[PDB]
């Protein structure tokens, strides 16, 4: 009955009876899409497949659906596309090394048998969001969750080995199974937003002590190509300290999906002893793979997160990039024919970079446990100009901004972080916790940001001469011990890597003693002092192993003899 | 019919432009009108088929002291739970006060802020906006400036489009200093609907009007983000099908955010002082928003990436910010403090820029470039929690004019 | 009907998006449908009426090893004669590839040059772009690595709108060094239809696939120039009457140089390795065309007006230059000379800049100011014809090193 009329891209327009968001099926090869509009009889639909070969001699189905994902055992340590089809078993199946077009699988392995341990008798009275039992999924203790519609009483409660499809409680006549399905455009339910507590530790000094968010924060890495967007945030998708990761590669290459799958097995987390995969869950839709399928993965992985959240875990979503999903927006809404606003995108850009970013946040869940959602998303500007729509909307929605700097990338100092220009905005809910465990790291933070600056106002003075007194001379030397000492991290070096706090406070404190010493010094010259070498032995610290860092930090604190 | 949230295109027999349509389970206003074509936003998240009652007015408020102590939508629906008492029923556009009936602001609010009190003050009845860099602390200047000037008024906020990270912010230090009592809050999500995010600054100041103007009452309206409004505006006038201007922005964006902006001031029976607060997208002052804004409000508080980056709380741009109406509350004493404070702060910034050249110049030259480094690290840099009397402020710069050499 | 080449506009009965229509003398593609509405892009020079037939399917290519040794046009026709065996036909488009069934390139390809070898190392599996000023060498350092790398493997040119003197030069050079018979080449010429020019990359790629992946082989692709073929991609998407972007490019840009550079990669039966190369229009690498190829390819070659004005061959610019995957290949010992490479050389051209200032400044900074020199006139420039093993490049290197005085 319903037939398609139109074909234009990745919109399809068809004639007949549909429902706002629906999934539809388009075509005799029944490919995925959703009604995004209706006009009178017409449908307007985005499919999330290629359309080419397309005929408008063709028809459309109806699911009565909306677009949802899988919930449950079988997410972690696999690798899905942008509409949650398991990518490992697309290519088991297709025995290809290609995806076809049309394929639909379940997400969630049918066959794999998991163990399922109840924390709630027959009898029991069940409200919505509530624990039922627990599944050890590969050393995760996956809790379930009975989804936030069903209240009642337990009838009915099994214990043991099931799959997914199996029911494991009845509760008012209805089955409670392992999974349920939500919708990933609506943000999932819980009791209240929390204040802040406590920092989001990444591993990265830079993002630890300069810029640090807290967890269930948000913040932006915008940066031209080649600054370190990717590896910043497979970074943070190693190291962080948080009980599940989400990687979202929306619209990237397929080689950083694939490199994620050969080291995160080799990895071990820092916390667990556990190999890193296991509390992984990867979303891969490619540059190549369809535009519209950009917009599904960014809703599905802030979904799954959620869900996650909803257990009483910290999760964290790394969005890699987001201004792939608006060029997305951007195309459907130029196939729809709608006046484009700044840059070409459309009007509700702000809107629905929102609708993404206000998922973040601290709560207090339907099951009266805290968790927390912290969203980390890259953004793409073009020609590395951030006065673009896609970064600036952003900055209005997220607490911290992490700017890549050009300059900094093109001399090999990584992480690119411009220390003048990035900020956080939730440091005074985070430094509550240094000061507790480290009292005099805000000192001597506030005196790394004042010798960056002073180094920074002296460079263009620089350009007339490098004639400068020594008392401005030692901005330059401390600055060059900072930057290359601290906030530069080899993210390939295997001791580097990580940073734990440590680590990076003990870095802190050797800096900051080495420049008490030098300043009471001011009065030998400059030239004398660098001869010792001191400098150079604590800017080749963070490159030893740990029981060798601790070592060599002794062996510098003696060399800080200015008797 | 035609939906495509927040959009719906409907048939009526003789639209009314600006008509509060019932839905079953939401509303929508008239924003297009054509013969018997109409087009319609959604106030939410709609689905359901488009059966539709007609309330034959634009959209009005019921206006009362029952909003007091509560907390609203933009539409000013209870969020907290109890209803304000129906009716008294007004347009929320309100109307433009007769420049007759106006007093011009002519006494001074004292802060406690330094930066701002000396300088740059700001008048019971005076609209003047704070423009900030993106990541600066805009709100807590906003935060300090309402607990000091507002303990006798009644505080409106308006929160167009913020995160709940930033209108929590606000809630909360109302909570700890106790001003939330007498406070009315009006919150449109970041992702909300265009017609509840461009009515949310509209319900508030037509509370205000109400407050100041028949119960004759001081009032401090504060509002954020006026770059979130204008985005909104964007988007509705993007939905008509209307000619767009500078970078989407609709032509008309001056003459709307004075609609506004000019709904506060003076007169004889009371007062709306009015904080517009922005963020200038690129920090670029010549954006089109807060280059309009300042167009229209009587100065603006200007905040510094620099002082920022020097650790200054806060940072105030000293000769970049300016108060229209200053010198109409200023004793011949302040205004004396004031010239003595930006002329010598200029002429130090001047020969600090060739300090980066000639190094360390002129004896007079060396007490200006003095003076600026004490002001910004003495005058300027103050505690969030710090009261300054304007006779303190006055003896700092005593005391700094010394230290510099300077009379 | 209508005809205005290479567009005309047709009726009907249930259009097929992609569809392969036959005329008279010619064939077109169907590149719009709305019911019975489509219009159709001419494969070449038409003028007589529009009787239609209708092949019932998108644009294919007979797949086999037939094509190596021959020259074809933008379409897969053969210009030289014989035509391959049909079929074994595949859509053109072909598939994404499934990153599960991905590995990550970790095999350096050697080759030879100095300046690419050290510290940006190509890697068999790898894309990367090189990108030019007009008028700089760019095909000499393309034929120069094809030379080097693919003495074992199948090389695939595809020649994108490019003039006769650039087509030939591949060609002749091909022939010259004995690389003929073990390639495909296919060109579109500068003045040809834009559909013939977007579809010379993917009949290339579509073979490269086929190759690589069916027939386990190791294939080199060389494409030139992507320029040309954004152009192309423009003149299609404003002849369909779509709302175009920035300079008129569609706002599709990204996705559709996606679909071609992401056509690469490596497996565990076999490997395209992908050199796009593209002229920056104004010498902006921030000209959309660069720059979303950056955001594409694992790095690009960058060649410099400054060194091409040294007389300087390959004119590498080392720091703008970047290999992704690099480290994936690299020894500890080559990691360690790429860093001192890259940070010294870097260094370097800072005591070069304030050198036109303080002139000839520290003792150390005398030093790299030396090796920035000799880096430039003994490890970059290189012979056409000269092959530098790693070893040899790390020796010069060390060299120079000792020359300026550093470690
Ligand atoms: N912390 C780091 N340590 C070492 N190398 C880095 C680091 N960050 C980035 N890089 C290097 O910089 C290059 C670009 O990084 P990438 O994340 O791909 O940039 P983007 O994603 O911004 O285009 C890569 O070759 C990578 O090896
Ligand atoms: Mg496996
Ligand atoms: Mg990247
Ligand atoms: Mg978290
Ligand atoms: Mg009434
Ligand atoms: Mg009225
Ligand atoms: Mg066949
Ligand atoms: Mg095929």
């Amino acid at each position: 009955m319903n037939r398609i009329i139109s074909i234009n891209g990745p919109l399809v327009i068809a004639k007949g009876k549909f429902s706002i968001f629906e999934v539809v099926r388009v075509g005799e090869e029944k490919l995925i899409g959703e009604v995004i509009g209706i006009e009178n009889d017409k449908a307007y639909i985005q499919v999330y497949e290629d359309t080419n070969g397309l005929k408008v001699g063709e028809p459309v189905f109806n699911t009565g659906k909306p677009l949802t994902i899988e919930l449950g055992p079988g997410l972690l340590a696999n690798i899905f596309d942008g509409l949650g089809r398991p990518l490992k078993d697309i290519y088991e199946k297709t025995q290809s090394i290609y995806i076809p077009k049309g394929i639909d699988l379940p997400t969630l392995d049918r066959k794999k048998v998991w163990e399922f341990i109840p924390k709630k008798k027959k009898g029991d009275t069940i409200k919505g969001g509530d624990i039922i039992g627990t599944v050890n999924e590969n050393g995760f203790e996956h809790r379930i969750i009975v989804p936030p519609n069903v209240e009642g009483k337990i009838e009915e409660i099994y214990e043991g080995n099931f799959t997914i499809e199996e029911t494991i409680a009845i509760v008012n006549g209805k089955p409670i199974k392992l999974y349920h399905e939500w919708p990933i455009r609506k943000p999932r339910p819980y009791k209240e937003k929390l204040d802040y507590n406590y920092p989001f530790i990444t591993g990265t000094r830079v993002l630890d002590i300069m810029f640090p968010i807290a967890k269930g924060g948000s913040a932006a890495v915008p940066g031209p190509f080649g600054s370190g967007k990717t590896v910043l945030n497979q970074q943070i998708a190693k190291w962080a300290d948080s009980d599940i990761v989400i990687y979202i590669g929306c619209g990237e290459r397929g080689n950083e999906m694939t490199e994620v799958l050969e080291e995160f097995p080799k990895l071990k987390d820092p916390k667990t002893g556990k190999p890193l995969m296991y509390r992984t869950i990867l979303i891969a839709n490619t540059s190549n793979m369809p535009i519209a399928a950009r917009e599904a993965s960014i809703y599905l992985g802030a979904t799954i997160g959620e869900y996650f959240r909803d257990q009483g875990y910290s999760v964290v979503v790394n969005a890699d990039s987001t201004s792939r999903w608006a060029e997305a927006l951007r195309e459907i809404s130029s196939r729809l024919g709608e006046i484009p606003s700044e840059e070409g995108y459309p009007a509700y850009l702000l809107r629905k970079l929102a609708e993404f970013y206000e998922r973040s946040g601290r709560v207090r869940t339907l099951n009266d446990l805290e968790g927390s959602l912290t969203i980390i998303g890259a953004v793409s500007p073009p020609g590395g100009d951030f006065s673009e729509p896609v970064t600036q909307n952003t900055l209005r929605l997220v607490g911290a901004l992490w700017a890549l700097d050009s300059k900094l990338a093109y001399k090999r100092h990584y992480p690119a972080i411009n220390y003048l220009i990035s900020y956080t905005k939730q440091w005074e809910f985070v430094k509550k916790y240094f000061e507790e465990l480290y009292e005099d790291v805000i000192e001597i933070r506030e005196e790394f940001f004042a010798i960056l600056k002073r180094e920074s106002e002296l460079m263009d003075i620089v350009s007339i001469v490098g004639a400068l007194s020594d008392n401005e001379k030692i901005y330059l030397h401390m600055g060059r011990i900072i930057r290359e000492g601290f906030l530069q991290q080899d993210a390939f070096d295997e001791n580097d890597s990580y940073s734990p706090l440590e680590k990076t406070i003990e870095l802190m404190r050797i800096i900051h003693k080495y420049y008490v010493t030098v300043k009471q010094l001011l009065g030998i010259p400059l030239e004398e002092i660098e001869q010792k070498g001191i400098h150079e032995k604590i800017i080749k610290l963070r490159y030893k192993s740990l029981k060798e860092f601790r070592e060599e930090i002794k062996a510098i604190e003696q060399e800080i003899l200015s008797l | 019919p035609s939906i495509k949230p927040p959009l719906i295109a409907v048939e009526l027999e003789n639209p009314m432009l600006g008509e509060v349509i019932d839905l079953e389970e939401t509303k929508a206003i008239v924003i297009a009108a054509y013969e018997n074509k109409a087009l319609a936003l959604l106030f939410d998240y709609y689905t359901g088929e488009i059966q539709i009652n007609r309330q034959g007015n634009t959209y009005k408020i019921a206006v009362s002291e029952d909003y007091i102590g509560g907390i609203f939508n933009g539409f000013g629906e209870p969020i907290k739970g109890p209803k304000p008492y129906p009716e008294d029923y007004r347009d929320i556009n309100g109307l433009a006060i007769n420049p007759y009936a106006r007093k011009v602001p002519n006494e001074i609010l004292y802060t406690g802020i330094s930066s701002i009190d000396v300088a740059h003050p700001l008048l019971k009845g005076q609209k003047i906006a704070i423009f900030s860099p993106p990541g600066l602390p805009m709100e807590r200047l906003a935060l300090q400036i309402a607990r000091n000037v507002a303990k006798d008024k009644t505080i409106i906020f308006a929160a167009i489009g913020v995160p709940s990270d930033i209108y929590k912010m606000f809630i909360d230090e109302f909570i700890n200093t106790k001003a939330i009592m007498n406070s009315a809050i009006f919150i449109s999500k970041a992702d909300s609907s265009p017609i509840e995010k461009i009515y949310t600054p509209r319900v508030a100041l037509t509370l205000a009007e109400y407050l100041a103007f028949e119960k004759n009452r001081d009032v401090l309206v504060l509002m954020l983000d006026m770059t979130n409004y204008a985005d909104a505006l964007r988007e509705i006038s993007t939905l008509r099908k209307e000619i767009p201007s500078r970078r989407g922005y609709p032509a008309y964006l001056y003459t709307d955010l004075a609609s506004i902006y000019e709904r506060s001031g003076l007169t004889s029976k009371g007062s709306i002082t009015l904080i517009p607060m922005l963020t200038m997208p690129g920090n670029d002052i010549t954006h089109v928003v807060p280059d309009l804004t300042g167009y229209i409000t009587e100065g603006q508080y200007v905040l510094s990436q620099d002082l920022h980056s020097k650790n200054i709380y806060p940072p105030i741009d000293l000769l970049k910010s300016l108060s229209r109406l200053a010198k109409n509350g200023m004793s011949k004493k302040h205004k004396k403090y004031a010239d003595i404070l930006i002329k010598s702060y200029a002429k130090g910034l001047e020969a600090r820029d060739i300090a980066t050249i000639v190094g360390e110049l002129s004896k007079e030259d060396k007490a200006y470039l003095k003076f600026a480094e004490l002001v910004e690290k003495e005058f300027i840099k103050q505690d969030y929690y710090e009261y300054r009397s304007i006779e303190k402020s006055f003896e700092i710069i005593d005391s700094i004019l010394s230290q510099s050499g300077l009379p």
